[PDB]
RNA sequence: UAAGCCCAAUUAGUGAUUGCCCAUUAUUCCUUUGGUAAGGGCGAGAAAGUGUAGCCCUUCCGAUGUAGAUGUGGCCUGGAGGUUAGGACGAAGCUUAUGGCGUGAGCCUAAGAUGGACCGGCCUCUAGUGCAGAUCUUGGUUGGCGUA
RNA sequence: UGCAAGGCCGGAAAGAAAAGAAUUAGAGGCACCAAGUGGGCCUUCUUCGGUAAGCGGAGCAGGCGAUGCGGAAUGAACCGC
RNA sequence: UGUUGGCGAUGGAAAUGGGGUGCCCCCACCCGUCUUGAAACACGGACCAAGGAGUCAAACAGACGCGCAAGGGAGGAGAUAUGCCAGUACUUCUCUCGUACUGAAAGGGAGAUGCAAUGCAUCUGUGGUGUGCACACGUCAAAUCCGUUUGAUUUGCCCAACACC
């Protein structure tokens, strides 16, 4: 016998293959393991982490965030090279808040419909992740992008409502009916909106 | 046919996993049921009772599913089924099935005693 | 019908350990503090951001040129 | 479907999931909200702040259709302006026209950048939509 | 042990099941296919009737 | 446009060539020197492909695909010692010359013995 | 067949390479066995002459303490408090007949008092040191249990120069030298056999007639039964 | 003249070291199974691979458990969409000192000196889908007993 | 141009010596969803009530419950594991 | 990794594994239950067959699969292939959830920078600071088949996210 008391509760809870039906993802994951085993590059393992994971963990990113982080780049690279090119594990989403980009060459999982088309007419390319395979193997002068988590109504949701220092929304399908009594101080009480 | 020549065959345990207490019972079948009674001697581990079936009696990989002639079984229906045999003489004998009737059976026989494949069955 | 003990509690609570505190340079609000030197502090601050604006845009100045 | 479910994993296993000592009785804390002011307090009052009380006037016989007034917003302007004429717009000369209440909105916002100029009609507007858009180089015509 | 879900209002507190010893009450729609075919037809056949009026 | 990776991902679970009786994956495939389930030797999905079969007498007959007739499924394959059959396959698939050779061996043995219990 | 030509030339340069390698490794450990083996004798004979010139003239010697210790667990894992428990696992000591080497210093002594009727413990000599490395030593590498088989092992895991052989790995546990704490964390706790021929009674002090705590240097014979 | 009590030894004042008996413990060897796993490859043999009859080889560590949670190219039953097959040279059902395979749930073959018309495997879909006990329900049987 | 507060700029750095001068089968932090349980009992030390008790009430820790195996001839909890 | 004997010459054989029954030595309290505690002088328990217990609907939430995305999607109904076909193919208008919240209510309603103090001017743009993947530029170790790897760190921009404003 041997004392390896809590032992267990170092375990991680990794996922290590993926849960999609789709062949196309299942070709992609293919192509990219392969490359995160064979090359020393950490591009390569960060999108392969990345394609394994579920669709609620890549969400999807917009063309004015895209326009913007890519300026900001630039403002500080020499004027002879050339610009990167923008990849995300995603889909990517148009935004009538912006109307005119610049070119840029994007790689996504997905593009829709308007997005594809205002990036073509603003004078760039959309990729898929087989062309970036063969375009830059190692992932050389490349800009790896997420998008936002934080704004979901279940994060919003998520928490006690009625706890000091908490403002999360509750539960609840008739907007008028939980007021009063626990959140107004004419009542009994109210939570307090703020805690050390 | 000779088969590929492996190591010898070990068989851990020959005996099998029974039921508690099935012989005092006509109604109760033999085989093993997980015993999960509160005072239950079997499930406790005491020391003359039966024994339960764990990870630990599996057997070696390398000599799993081999028959005591040294082939694998591998069930086939009609005369067509001994050309995709015809390749790994010597990993597979194939086993006729038991519904299939005596004029195919002549044929089948035939066949394989031409082809030069193993069956485990036949005649 | 009621009994108290504290038999089996401080193993429960080393289960899963006695968290340590969050460093005091995290959650280091200054809310209910004294508020004729936090006015002031927030005068500061906003000069500060000012500041920082102004350094930003010569910067760039700065390598635009050369 | 039946086989997906966690009663088939069960099947052997006496209790189901609900153990020897306290069992699966019928209703053991009562039917529907019942108790939240007794002994479902903590419940109610830490997750519903608010289910318990009175507050406000009242309103007999509600109608929605004289309070219907949808909004949208400045920079959200160019969903109802089609591609060619969004093209074809420049400040200084001829604009596009965008009537708000034939597309479906009420009151004009005036959050964010414009990103076109263009004539609005609109039934409401509010200061600094009026304000914004007379700057860029558009003008805002009220409607009924 | 009640978590964090809503306050339910199912409403369903009457005698709507029909049951050994209720009646019940309820509507389903099972019917709804035959009774659009049948109603085409009928329209059909009126306005061949009615020819050539509209 | 739908390659052979794709179509293995697509078929490689249920197949009419997929024989899965016991525990054991065998192929149906006539285009399959091995009997084994593997997208190397599924030949009725490939793009190039060669089988070794017995002929008439004791002649052995090699099937060719040689690839660019696909689409036209009437002319998808044209008929043709061990070593110039393994040289004869290995200039459409090299991958393929030791199963093939060894098949070839394996078939001129049959007819022999075939011819043995043909004279008993 | 230009990448095979190429892969083919690079494996024999390779393998040459290899042999050299192993040709100045053997040179080296053998230089470094000798002069630790002078060095040991040296000292012996330095001590013998002072002990001797001072009791000629009547006077006492006193020697340097101990500064290694030998530290091997004597009992099993059942009913254990939770101080003594954080204590040896702290100390690497989580079976039975388990075996580390400490340092002798006074926060391990302090360490070493409350955990006394669990562990038999003394002062090793170079010849119990020496068939415990050769016979049961073990090294982590990758996480993993790999047993001591060549000096190539020592140095790829140790990476210093100092420690390219076993002789130095023995010489730096023996003498407490500036890599003891390197020497014994790279390695796997010793895991040893029981004791032939018996112990005397587990749970008395040897001071009474059993077998747990500081039994000085009869801690050798002890060991020399379990290696 | 202990096979009792209190001390003390290990073959006895002869000279280095351990009298001997018994564990689901320790050390070591073989096999299984799982990893927060670690490396290598791509005359019979090799699939770029979570999970199989595991793609192949090497290596290290853990393995009990009531209430409870979860996983399983895990087993089984009635029906539906497909696919592949069997049967008057004998289907389903039934019998067993009929063996073989699987840790197991179970699967498969043999014999019937049984039967006489239907039915198996694989991939999906579906449900009135697995029994030893509820003073359980219905039908049959039984010791007491050739007794009172 | 002293003290307080928030920043920018520049420098040093046995990155923590020597004096018994730590050690680690030593990856830190953050969330979401849900079960069973809410009759306990024994022992070592510490104890209050009670004449006492296989009695009632507590503090610290370890056990049984949920667990066999090797010993005390036998024993839930003792000894070893 | 070879060497020397026995049995086995095609049988009603020999051998090796299974299976069946008896015997010897050793081991071994009767199941299910509630209970702190059951082998219990604690309840249920003569035998076999067939039957026999977490299911359907509706509101909400979290995780996972799929389609589209600042939009998503009906439902009811119609039209004609259509007169086998309760299916499949097609559809204007509308409706609903969302893109904006807040107040008891009358009501009001969210960009940045610079200059000034319902102000004025520009519009390729993270409101600021701290900690922060990948990529780019430098530097230093270890190992090396000498081609490169495995590590560290400096600076630029920092994506997601968290803390303070
Ligand atoms: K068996
Ligand atoms: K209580
Ligand atoms: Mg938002
Ligand atoms: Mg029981
Ligand atoms: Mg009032
Ligand atoms: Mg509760
Ligand atoms: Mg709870
Ligand atoms: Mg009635
Ligand atoms: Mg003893
Ligand atoms: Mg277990
Ligand atoms: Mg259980
Ligand atoms: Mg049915
Ligand atoms: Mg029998
Ligand atoms: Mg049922
Ligand atoms: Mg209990
Ligand atoms: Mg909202
Ligand atoms: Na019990
Ligand atoms: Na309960
Ligand atoms: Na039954
Ligand atoms: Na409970
Ligand atoms: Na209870
Ligand atoms: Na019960
Ligand atoms: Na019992």
């Amino acid at each position: 016998g041997v004392d390896l008391t809590g032992i267990s509760k170092k375990s991680r809870v990794i996922r290590h293959h993926t849960y999609s039906t789709n062949p196309y993802i299942k070709l992609l994951i293919k192509l990219y393991k392969f490359l995160a085993k064979r090359t020393s590059s950490g591009f390569n393992k960060v999108v392969y982490q990345r394609l394994i994971k579920s669709r609620s963990n890549r969400a999807p990113i917009s063309l004015s965030r895209i326009a913007v982080v890519m300026k900001r780049k630039a403002v500080f690279t020499a004027k002879s090279k050339a610009a990167p090119i923008a990849v995300v594990v995603g889909d990517v989403l148009d935004d009538v808040r912006m109307a005119r980009i610049p070119a840029m060459r994007v790689c996504a999982l997905r593009f829709s419909k308007s997005a594809r088309q205002s990036i073509v007419a603003a004078g760039g390319e959309c990729l898929t992740f087989d062309q970036l395979a063969m375009i830059a193997p190692t992932g050389k002068n490349t800009y790896l992008l997420r998008g936002r988590k934080s704004g979901r109504e279940s994060v919003r949701h998520f928490g006690a409502s009625g706890v000091p220092g908490s403002h999360s929304k509750p539960y609840a399908t008739n907007r008028g009916k939980e007021t009063k009594r626990g959140r107004r101080t004419g009542r009994s009480y109210k939570r307090k909106a703020f805690r050390h | 046919v000779k088969p590929t020549v492996s190591k010898a065959i070990v068989k851990k345990r020959t005996k099998r996993f029974t039921r508690h207490r099935y012989e005092l019972f006509p109604q109760l079948s033999s085989s093993w049921r997980k015993p999960r009674g509160e005072d239950s001697p079997v499930r406790r581990r005491y020391k003359g009772q039966k024994a339960m079936p764990n990870k630990g009696y599996g057997s070696d990989r390398a000599t799993k599913y081999i028959t005591p002639s040294g082939f694998r079984n591998f069930p086939i229906n009609n005369v067509e089924d001994l050309y995709m045999l015809v390749m790994q003489n010597r990993k597979y004998a194939g086993v006729i099935s038991h519904t299939v009737g005596a004029r195919k059976r002549k044929a089948i026989v035939r066949k394989a005693m031409e082809l030069d494949v193993r069956l485990a069955n036949g005649n | 019908s009621k009994n108290h003990t504290n038999h089996n509690q401080s193993s429960k609570n080393h289960r899963n350990g006695i968290k340590g505190p969050v460093p005091l340079h995290l959650h280091n609000s200054k809310r209910g503090s004294w508020l004729p030197a936090l006015v002031n502090a927030r005068r500061v601050r906003k000069h500060n951001q000012k500041a920082a604006l102004k350094k930003r845009r010569e910067r760039i100045a700065a390598f635009a040129a050369k | 479907p039946t086989r997906f479910k966690k009663c088939r994993h069960q099947r052997g296993s006496t209790f189901c999931g609900y153990g020897r000592v306290g069992k699966h009785r019928k209703h053991e804390s009562g039917r529907g909200n019942a108790g939240g002011m007794h002994h479902h307090r903590i419940n109610f009052d830490k997750y519903h702040p608010g289910y318990f009380g009175k507050l406000g006037m009242d309103h007999y016989h509600r109608k929605k259709n004289p309070m219907w007034k949808p909004t949208i917003n400045l920079n959200n302007l160019s969903r109802l302006i089609a591609a060619e004429e969004a093209a074809k717009a420049a400040k200084g000369g001829t604009l596009p026209v965008v009537d708000l209440q034939s597309s479906g909105y009420a009151k004009l916002l005036g959050n964010g950048h414009i990103q076109v100029p263009c004539i609005v009609k609109a039934r409401y507007v509010s200061k600094l939509a009026d304000k914004k858009i007379r700057k860029a180089g558009g003008a805002v015509v009220l409607q009924a | 042990p009640k978590g964090n879900n809503a306050i339910p209002h199912v409403h369903q507190k009457k005698h709507w099941n029909p049951c050994s010893s209720q009646k019940g009450n309820v509507k389903v729609f099972l019917n709804q296919p035959a009774q659009k075919h049948r109603r085409r037809r009928l329209r059909l056949l009126k306005a061949k009737k009615v020819f050539p009026r509209p | 446009s739908h390659s052979v990776d794709l179509q293995w991902v697509l078929v490689r679970q249920n197949s009419r060539f997929l024989q899965k009786r016991g525990g054991i994956r065998m192929s149906n495939d006539p285009f399959n020197n091995n009997g084994n389930w593997t997208k190397r030797h599924c030949g009725f999905l490939n793009e190039k492909a060669a089988v070794v079969k017995p002929a008439k007498g004791g002649a052995i007959c090699v099937t060719v695909k040689d690839g660019s007739s696909n689409n036209k499924p009437r002319q998808t394959y044209k008929k043709t010692r061990a070593s110039d059959v393994s040289r004869a396959v290995a200039a459409v698939r090299p991958d393929l010359a030791d199963v093939s050779f060894r098949r070839a061996r394996r078939m001129a043995c049959i007819a022999s013995r075939t011819a043995k219990v043909a004279a008993a | 067949a230009a990448f095979k030509q190429q892969q083919t030339e690079s494996f024999k340069k390779a393998v040459v390479a290899r042999k050299a390698a192993k040709a100045a490794l053997k040179k080296t450990a053998y230089l470094r066995a000798r002069k630790y083996s002078r060095e040991y004798r040296g000292a012996e004979k330095k001590l013998v002459t002072l002990r001797r010139q001072a009791a000629s003239h009547g006077n006492y010697y006193l020697e340097a303490k101990p500064k290694v210790a030998v530290v091997t667990r004597i009992r099993g894992i059942a009913k254990v408090n939770p101080k003594q428990r954080k204590i040896l696992q702290l100390l690497r000591l989580r079976q039975i007949f388990n075996t580390v080497f400490v340092k002798m210093n006074k926060p391990m002594e302090n360490m070493l008092r409350a955990v006394e009727p669990y562990i038999a413990y003394g002062y090793p000599s170079l010849a119990t040191v020496r068939a415990m490395v050769y016979k049961r030593g073990y090294l982590k590498i990758n996480g993993q249990r790999v047993k001591i088989t060549d000096n190539q092992m020592i140095k790829d895991k140790y990476n210093n120069v100092d420690i390219v052989c076993a002789e130095d790995m023995v010489n730096q546990i023996y003498t407490c030298g500036k890599h003891f704490r390197t020497v014994t964390h790279g390695m796997w706790p010793f895991k040893l056999a029981p004791p032939a021929g018996g112990m005397r009674q587990k749970r008395r002090h040897f001071v009474e007639g059993g077998d747990y705590g500081n039994r000085d240097t009869l801690i050798n014979r002890f060991l020399a039964r379990m290696i």
